[PDB]
């Protein structure tokens, strides 16, 4: 397993940020790939025993670094919007015979570079409690969570029941809807369902939090707009079990 | 200067079906053929590879074939499960991962078999913090396709499937929402073809 940080990153054209990547499997080869949507990964850098051995015409603004056997960095600066991509770290070549070969990928840093941060907007998040007609037709209850008005589409949405994250009964839209499909600067919207037994929803002790992690500006970004500065933040909506009427 | 050709670019099957992906490659000296599976939001994961000299490898429902003389190689999924839904990349190399040449990718979707279809549309409870009204089209067969809205302020998401693991119950849904005044449930999905027997309560 290869770890990467951060998961998501929004950058203006004059920020500098560093991507971190870790593996502890003792792999002697480490890789940086760039992946654009609906495209296969494109190799950028390959390190071999901490010496750089492959650089695939990568522009200097992606400046890589390998401090030790198990850690690999990619430093970013003066980026351009076409640099928006998924940046994937990988590793391979176990120590010297003792172990068959394979290749492991981290989860990547999802990076969006924008020309003007004026358009960054955190989502509004709202939870909609189940239909009673659903409860009685099917003995199941579906909550919907709407995240709307956000930009760019760097959101992680999770459901929490009684303080613990849940995955069963959840479906989150693979892709965010464009709210103004014509415009280039369209804020996005994202749906999610959480479905539980009618018994479970009718228990008022049960607690349902829809949580959207929004990746926006850092403190380092200048903000002159009157409205609130759209920093990286979490936006949640809550709901509790409703008993029979 | 070499290529790997992946076909098809899109593949959609029913849970239980098999699925096959055919690749070709131009570099004769290629001797390593990995296959990557990337699920939404994750990095690619290497699922099978054929390190040549041989024509077939099988690992449970996953199997690959290679023909060096034709420079074809293939991936076969039998008994597809919805958790096989992902983008698959084939690749050919002669010098390890360092010189992988990559297919352009195939998006595999495996829709689930819906045991007891129960097509209905429900009005969800309003939220004290939203102006929106939300309509849920749920429990429909998978042979049903949800078009988008022909209205500007009517937002319609595409089909989504959730798995209530503990009761072995999969379920399709789709969501429409709007703040405009002339918007109720009986007309949200009008631009779509719901089955004839979809339930509309009051
Ligand atoms: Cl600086
Ligand atoms: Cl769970």
């Amino acid at each position: 397993e290869v770890t990467q940080t951060p998961k998501h990153l929004v950058m203006g054209m004059t920020n500098k940020k560093s991507l971190k990547c870790e593996q502890h499997m003792g792999h002697r080869a480490m890789y940086w790939y760039k992946q654009k949507a609906k495209k296969p990964p494109e190799l950028m850098f390959v390190y071999s025993y901490e010496k750089l051995s492959i650089n695939e015409s990568v522009p200097s603004r992606f400046s890589p670094e390998c401090p030790n056997s198990s850690l690999l960095n990619l430093h970013l600066h003066a980026l351009q919007p076409e640099d928006s991509a998924l940046y994937l770290c990988a590793s391979s070549q176990p120590p010297l015979g003792v172990g068959t070969d394979t290749q492991y990928f981290g989860p990547g840093t999802r990076l969006t570079v924008l020309e003007d941060l004026k358009n960054v907007f955190p989502p509004e998040v709202a939870v909609f409690e189940p239909s009673e007609a659903e409860i009685s037709h099917t003995q199941k209850a579906t909550l919907v969570c709407l995240a709307t008005g956000f930009y760019p589409d760097h959101v992680e949405l999770s459901w929490w029941v009684n303080g613990k994250e849940v995955h069963s009964g959840v479906c989150t839209d693979p892709q965010p809807l464009k709210e103004q499909p014509a415009l280039n600067d369209s804020r996005y919207a994202l749906s999610s369902r959480l479905r539980v037994s009618a018994t479970f929803w009718q228990n008022p002790r049960n607690h349902f939090r829809c949580q959207v992690q929004f990746y926006g500006l850092s403190e380092n970004d200048e903000w002159t707009q009157d409205r609130a500065k759209p920093v990286t933040q979490i936006v949640s909506a809550e709901a509790w079990g409703r008993a029979d009427g | 200067g070499e290529n790997v050709e992946q076909h098809p670019s899109t593949l959609s099957v029913q849970e239980g079906d098999s699925a096959v992906i055919k690749c070709t490659y131009s570099d004769s000296a290629s001797n390593y053929f990995p296959w990557y599976k990337q699920e939404l939001g994750k990095g690619p994961q290497l699922i099978i590879d054929i390190r040549s000299n041989v024509g077939e490898k099988k690992d449970q429902r996953i199997a690959v074939t290679l023909n060096k003389t034709a420079k074809h190689f293939s991936l076969h999924i039998t008994e597809t499960q919805p958790e096989d839904s992902a983008v698959y990349f084939c690749a050919a190399s002669k010098r390890g991962f360092q010189k992988l040449v990559f297919g352009t990718g195939t998006r595999l979707l495996v829709s689930p078999n819906i045991q007891n279809p129960d097509p209905a549309v429900y009005q969800l409870r309003d939220s004290k913090s939203s102006d929106k009204s939300v309509c849920l089209f749920t429990d429909f067969d998978s042979q049903t396709n949800v078009s988008q809205s022909k209205d500007s302020d009517v937002y319609i998401t595409d089909k989504c499937v959730l798995d209530m693991r503990s009761m072995d119950f999969k379920s399709n849904s789709a969501v429409a929402w709007s703040n405009k005044s002339d918007f109720a449930c009986a007309n949200a999905f009008n631009n779509s073809i719901i089955p004839e027997d979809t339930f509309f309560p009051s």
